[PDB]
């Protein structure tokens, strides 16, 4: 051991890793249209290491970057629409509408046996940072949703297998990762201490602040 | 001469290579300047916290842990309170701001500071003893032990602080650990009309600089 | 003819063999961690005699182990954590010119030896006791609780004969007498615990047997003379606000 | 013959040499949740050749890197997740646990046909050099391990087979290659001479120190 | 104009390619300056190291294998020792320092050095003739055949060490080897109250430069 000095605590370097956010699986041949596509809002409370990380700030900056993996399991080659619907735009609700068809929102085409596929969001919002907490309501009557606000919102991303005329009875999965870039942070603020209960409310059951011990002279 | 080189066409999960823009052709509105930006996770660890030193096994309530009881009646030779610095694993220091900052890396070296502020009445008056032990020393058993070793003794009538910047705190991944031990000197002593217990608040930081090396995920809220 | 070295003892004697041509130095020459050098703690430690018998094979002393109850040094390293030192070591002994003999004078760093019935433990008390000269015995070992003990092959696996790696001088009894190693602080961290680790292990093995002729000492004693220079410890106060 | 020099004898590229270390085999399924996945305590001191290079030195300083060959026998691509859990990190226990999903652990994604997983570890140790061998004990009593210490400690390679819902039958074999780079060897040691009894310990039995001959005249 | 060509999408397993690092933004602990640091295996090999020059069929021991025998009792004209050096097959230099750093190699060339140090009592006087032969040459059957050749009257009196630099020492993979034997010339003289026996240590190194070329595995412990 040797003292020396850091720069491993930084702020860029903190909060910016890959990590998973999301997993889910699609079949091209079911009864059940849900289950033929993957639905995803993009957000970040989901996987609660990452939550507690990015909660330690009130304002964060940031433009994001999302690789995929996917794989598949049952003969010729197979081709992915990673589409990117951005806030406001349409979404499909079934797999093949005019919704897949529009041009406004970016549309990777990968094909497996390739390196992932990626791309970079940039910062959408017309505020000038996302908030992660807001004390406030929807409207001025104060009546509606609490600790919500449209300027913190991200796009979805929608997944499907591109196909013929007739499908293959293939299966796949999909693995998404998320990993901030740039990032700046404004207003620090406690760590959590308590065990998360929603993912969208900041509700909680109170718990005791320390562990105990025999008694205050008692040091081992 | 190639690019086609042996590890090279794979997903590292730690790429810093540069990616495609989803979206160009695309203004982003410009950055604000909002009061108090952020720059290190170590200027959030030197603020002071108020550890919970009293903690002891039947608690009635939860924020008595942050007072040290001292009263009238005690004998001149009792001990106050005792400390095991290792602000990473002791409970006392566990769960506070720079607990926190420190179980999310996995080697760490520097020096902190313990302001000890007495709240209480403005007539009371007495003497303590705040003794430290070095990392391989044992902790004092009695108030002559402790007076031998480095003491400060902090006068409650013509102060209300005493700060101490403590060195040689280290990862230590039983243990070494230095130890901070307080005792009576003299004993509280009020005029009429004045309440028969006072406390003591106690405060930690990170000094002056502090080196923190190789992230770490926390082992407190599980997935 | 005799330059009479002065410390707080005495010790007239009459090459310097340094370790890697480093001589001991603080660490200073190169608040969070302050040091405290003990400038007091040199002087001549002479350990005990061992005699050189007809019958013998070889003798070894860790360090800083051979210290830990002498004086000043013992005493710091029970208050102490953390500490550094170098050393300098004369091993003198006195014979005739009827006496014939060759010793192998080497300070080896860091020397981890087996035990003698391999995928076994021994104890600490089989390495290292005080101040004692461990002897290494001819042949194998066949107590357990025992380190492997072959002159042969050093009780390292080694090979006796390559030990000359190692800051080593010999003393052929039939010129010089007198051996002086200057080992300095060899260690991968600054400075360490100074009970857990047995930094270099001295050891004397005589090559050639001694042969005495007849009517004469049948002993030539060994003496060992261990000055700690340049002892650097850890502050034991608090630092400014 | 001629004289000449040479600048072969340089300790880089003396010890820098890439050799195998390991090689071990894995079934995606079957009843032992052990085989399952690969792992690998980095040492180097299981392949004989190469620890006995290394210990001609007591300390060495290196950055490694480590290549894998991977093969697959039983039909679409099939991808590995070669993860590198350093020092103090989380270890899994079993296949598919929150130890694999952890994002401070490297891991590569890796499918086959392509060109073999590579990275390179850098010198983690809160030491100044890694030590061959010590001579000390765990603790200051003395009455621990020996011959241990913390501070020469390399973290595990642990690798998975990257699966759907239900895995095929497929089994796959590993391989991996070791090299140091920019060694920096001090303090010089004698070779051995015995065989080595543990991977661990310096443990030996005595063995004469050289053949014999008829006479000391006699040469031939 | 490519780098698609034909033998580059591969692994030669001895690759001087650069790849990434697995986990950037890790500071590493800065080198320190350890006594003793080692630029080449070459310097190993020039540390002089005793050589077993006996290793008689029957050894009861083996520690008198550094030991040649000298005594009082044998005629003027007898043989003391034999030598062929080849210092890298010979068994008696196989397994010296010297022997060690070569067996690595498959190529080298150069000049060695032999000092021959007589530990033994302070009052023996005598002479020795240590003869060299050739690369070509036969080892000389008689002392008078030894001293037509090159041969140094090595004085136990006046000296007690002879260091003799040997050239054309190479690989050689009989053999044609060069050869050092040594002879009684006056044997061993001691007055009253003196040991009746001495010995001979012998000693080896690899001189001013040696050159070594093309890696090797050693042949000795199998893996």
């Amino acid at each position: 051991k040797n003292y020396h000095s850091r720069s491993e605590s930084t702020v860029e370097n903190f909060l910016g890793r890959s990590a998973c956010v999301y997993m889910e699986e699609y079949k091209t041949t079911d009864n059940d249209v849900n289950k033929k596509f993957v639905a995803w809002p993009i957000n970040t409370k989901q996987m609660v290491q990452m939550r507690r990380k990015l909660e330690m700030f009130t304002y964060l900056r940031f433009d994001m970057e999302v690789t995929f993996v996917i794989t598949s399991r049952q003969m010729p080659v197979l081709t992915h629409q990673i589409m990117y619907v951005p806030p406001g735009g349409p979404i499909p609700a079934k797999v093949d509408d005019y919704a897949w068809q529009t041009s406004t929102n970016p549309s990777i085409f990968w094909t497996e046996g390739n390196a992932p596929a990626r791309m970079s969001i940039p910062f959408i919002s017309i505020g000038n940072a996302y908030s992660n907490f807001y004390d406030g309501w929807s409207n001025f009557d104060q009546r509606g949703s609490y600790g919500y606000n449209t300027l913190n919102n991200l796009g979805h991303i929608y997944v499907r297998h591109v196909s013929g005329s007739s499908p293959h009875p293939i299966t796949s999965t999909i693995r998404v990762y998320f990993k901030p870039k740039h990032t700046r942070a404004w207003v620090p603020r406690p760590p959590r201490l308590c065990q998360y209960k929603k993912a969208f409310s900041v509700d909680f059951t109170p718990t005791p602040i320390t562990d105990t011990r025999k008694d205050i002279n008692t040091v081992t | 001469p190639t690019m086609n080189t042996p590890g090279s066409t794979q997903f590292l999960t730690s790429d810093d290579f540069q990616s495609p823009c989803a979206l160009p052709q695309f203004d982003v509105t410009p950055s604000m300047n909002i009061p108090g930006e952020v720059k290190n996770l170590m200027e959030i660890a030197e603020v002071d916290s108020v550890v919970p030193v009293n903690n002891v096994q039947d608690t009635t309530d939860q924020m008595e842990m942050f007072r040290i009881p001292v009263t009238i009646n005690a004998p001149l030779q009792q001990q106050v309170f005792g400390l095991r610095l290792q602000p990473g694993l002791d409970s006392v220091f566990k769960h506070t701001l720079l607990g926190e900052i420190l179980n999310y890396y996995a080697h760490w070296s520097g020096s902190m500071k313990l302001t000890f502020v007495f709240c209480g009445s403005a007539m009371a008056t007495g003497k303590f003893l705040i003794a430290y032990s070095p990392p391989g020393a044992n902790p004092p058993k009695t108030r002559k032990d402790a007076m031998l070793g480095t003491h400060i003794i902090w006068d409650i009538g013509l102060q209300s602080s005493c700060v101490l910047c403590v060195p040689w705190i280290s990862q230590t991944h039983y243990t070494s650990a230095g130890y901070v031990t307080c005792w009576y000197q003299t004993g509280m002593i009020v005029p009429p009309g004045t309440p028969n217990s006072s406390s003591i608040m106690c405060f930690a930081s990170a000094c002056n600089d502090f080196s923190v090396r190789m992230l770490r995920d926390t082992p407190f809220i599980s997935q | 003819r005799s330059i009479t070295l002065g410390n707080s003892t005495i010790t007239t004697q009459e090459n310097v063999v340094v370790g890697y041509g480093r001589w001991p130095t603080y660490l200073r020459d190169d608040e969070d961690q302050p040091t405290q050098p003990d400038v007091a703690t040199c002087r001549f430690y002479t350990l005990d005699s061992i005699k050189w018998e007809k019958g013998s094979v070889g003798w070894w002393w860790k360090f800083p182990e051979a210290l830990s109850d002498m004086g000043l040094f013992g005493q710091n390293m029970q208050y102490h954590y953390l500490g550094r030192a170098g050393y300098t070591i004369h091993v003198q002994c006195n014979a005739s010119k009827f006496h014939q003999g060759c010793l192998l004078v080497v300070c080896v760093p860091e020397a981890e030896m087996g035990g003698a019935v391999v995928g076994q433990a021994f104890s600490a008390t089989a390495m290292a006791n005080g101040d004692k000269a461990y002897e290494f015995t001819s042949a194998t070992q066949s107590d357990q609780t025992k380190v492997q003990t072959a002159i042969h092959n050093a009780g390292m696996g080694v090979g006796v004969g390559n030990l000359t790696i190692y800051p080593h001088q010999w003393i052929n009894l039939r010129t010089n007498n007198s051996a002086t190693i200057v080992m300095p602080y060899i260690n991968s961290v600054p400075m360490d615990n100074m009970f857990r680790h047995y930094n270099f292990t001295l050891m004397v093995i005589p090559f050639v047997k001694l042969d005495y002729a007849d009517t004469a000492s049948t002993y030539v004693p060994i003496t060992v003379t261990v000055a700690p220079m340049c002892a650097e410890y850890n502050g034991l106060r608090l630092a400014q606000a």
